[PDB]
RNA sequence: GUAGUUUGUACAGUUUGAGGGUCUAUGAUACCACCAGGAGAUAACUGUACAGGCCAC
């Protein structure tokens, strides 16, 4: 008798977890794998299970991460260690704040090859470049205005031919049929990536955001330049091949400093808005920057949020890089919630209605859509997940020169 | 086909090694009294794998002429089949029988038997009874 | 809330590559013996869903 369940939890020791009572639906399921989240007919399928290959994905999958998890926190000379590479990453040929100043006039000369002939259009720098959260090979974010006489993609037509007969750069992608329509470009003095939008304004709302939380708190910059290189090199970053957008990625690390208790950031909605209601987030709107230390928001009243804290950082910087590292990859359930950073409690996806079987990520000025549907195959979610757990294998292992 | 067949019974055989003896009760087509030896090796078995005798199953042979004993040019068994070899496609891991495999034998889970103190507790191969 | 349209992915049976210390090796009496604790690895047909996803309501 008994024995037999013993032997059904060594079936179970290879996660699969029965039931009992059901859903009249669910009366064809006796069991159910949380590793595959698919219901299991009986113990013959619980049998069928322990053989079943995705399953085998799954268990390995998942054992995969106690590893990392068990490796060990650094000690002073590791914390030292931890420190000066990011710090090296971050100087040596991560964008800092004086390799923006070369990108910023990068954006600038864009902006004199376009407007040579396109004279009335003036052409932005934002996203992660702007930030200072940013990355050592990266694209400049570069957004167009334009009188509203004309059609942006008809734009583009006289936005690309200059750029396909110039003598500056390479790269020249025709890249018109990118979600927004670009041109594509690179400059061969940093010898990196830049892309021409246009009319995104939300986008450098958000941008403005994070440089001010980077005016106020300085690990800022350091942090995210890591995590996103790391992403990269891990090939997370590229959101058109099933992976997480590099805005998104600085959202994500924003709301790590957002949720890191005591927290490095201060949240933009709460008690200081007297009658403010969480469940009625949405009728909060948010609008511009003030100050660089405060964003406004109005409705149909009005008014400004604080983006500062008393005082700055006050801890090793190798600490906040493993810690960083230690929340997505460990602490964030990536599929059971959005990263919403408008609020100290995270928003779910029934809260916005998104489906749940991959990462949500939220625009900070348009909680419209998820910006992170791009995860949807489970074999590239396990491929990211495990990029993960090789960055949290690596950086918690110790050296040896 | 050669004229130069036989048949009887095996005295022994090695599996190791691959060679044995036989004792013949037919010679070309001629039965033989008393049986006479005659030789069987693994280079003579006509079978596939590890060409091997039980050590006393029935045979039969083709010979030429030897010192030691008649030596075969083939052996086979009775009517020309595979021989057997020393007498003694997984062990289902459900229930340890060879015949079925795990959707094979689909009855309900068991504990670790050990087999060589016949009780639920570990594994024969870490029992020091080895 | 329920469909017609196929994908990887579990898939249920079939057909399956190894049958798994497989491998092995002394030409005239020595083999067998003596270390397993692990639900058994791909391509094809067929039965359903996951969820990506086509045409609707
Ligand atoms: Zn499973
Ligand atoms: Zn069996
Ligand atoms: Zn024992």
């Amino acid at each position: 008798r008994l024995g037999l369940k013993q032997a059904e939890e060594r079936l179970e020791r290879d996660h699969i977890f029965r039931l009992e009572k059901r859903s009249p639906e669910y009366t064809n399921c006796r069991y159910l794998c949380k590793l595959c989240l698919i219901h299991i007919e009986n113990i013959q399928g619980a049998h069928k299970h322990i053989k079943e290959k995705r399953h085998k994905k799954n268990i390995l999958e998942k054992q995969e991460e106690s590893e990392l998890r068990s490796l060990p926190p650094p000690s002073p000379a590791h914390l030292a260690a931890l420190s000066v590479a990011v710090i090296e990453l971050a100087k040596e040929h991560g964008i800092t704040d004086d390799d923006l100043r070369v990108r910023q006039e990068i954006v600038e000369e864009m902006s004199k090859v376009i407007t040579t002939f396109l004279p009335e259009c003036s052409l932005r720098l934002y996203g992660s470049s702007l930030t200072r959260f940013a990355l050592k090979s990266s694209d400049v974010n570069i957004d167009i205005k334009f009188p509203p006489k004309m059609n942006h993609p008809d734009l583009l037509i006289k936005v690309l031919g200059i750029l396909k007969k110039n003598v500056l750069y390479v790269d020249v992608e025709s890249d018109f049929h990118a979600k927004v329509p670009v041109v594509v470009c690179r400059d061969r003095k940093s010898g990196l990536l830049c892309r021409v939008s246009a009319g995104n304004d939300m986008a450098c709302l958000t941008t403005d955001l994070l440089t001010a939380l980077g005016k106020i708190e300085p690990v800022f910059i350091p942090l995210v330049l890591a995590f996103r290189y790391w992403a990269k090199l891990c090939y997370i970053d590229s959101q058109t091949d099933g992976g997480i957008p590099s805005y998104c990625f600085a959202l994500m690390v924003m709301f790590f400093l957002q949720q890191r208790k005591p927290p490095l950031l201060p949240c933009l909605l709460g008690s200081w808005i007297e009658g403010f209601d969480p469940k009625r987030m949405d009728d909060f709107q948010l609008k511009g920057i003030v100050e660089e230390k405060f964003v406004k928001w109005e409705c149909n009243k009005h008014g400004k949020s604080p983006l500062a804290l008393e005082t700055p950082n006050r801890v090793s910087l190798g600490q906040l890089w493993l810690e960083l590292l230690k929340f997505y990859t460990l602490d964030f359930a990536l599929e059971e919630y959005v990263i919403c950073v408008r609020i100290q409690d995270i928003l779910t996806r029934e809260n916005k209605n998104w489906p749940k079987r991959r990462i949500a990520i939220e625009d900070p000025f348009s909680v419209k859509r998820n910006v992170a549907r791009s995860l949807n195959s489970q074999l590239v979610y396990e491929y990211v997940v495990e990029r993960f757990r090789a960055a949290y294998r690596y950086f918690a292992c110790p050296q040896t020169k | 086909p050669q004229l130069l067949h036989g048949a009887g019974i095996c005295k022994w055989f090695n599996v190791r090694m691959g060679f044995g003896f036989l004792s013949m009760t037919a010679r070309a087509g001629v039965a033989l009294d008393p049986p006479v030896d005659v030789f069987v090796h693994q280079s003579k078995l006509h079978m596939e794998g590890f060409r091997s005798l039980k050590e006393g199953e029935a045979v039969e042979f083709t010979f030429k002429k030897s010192a030691k004993g008649l030596e075969s040019i083939r052996v086979t068994g009775p009517g020309g089949v595979f021989c057997i070899g020393s007498e003694r496609g997984d062990r289902c891991y459900n229930c340890g029988g060879l015949d079925h495999h795990a959707k094979e034998c689909k009855l309900p889970p068991q504990p670790k038997k050990c087999h060589f103190c016949q009780s639920i507790s570990h594994m024969v191969a870490s029992c020091p009874l080895k």
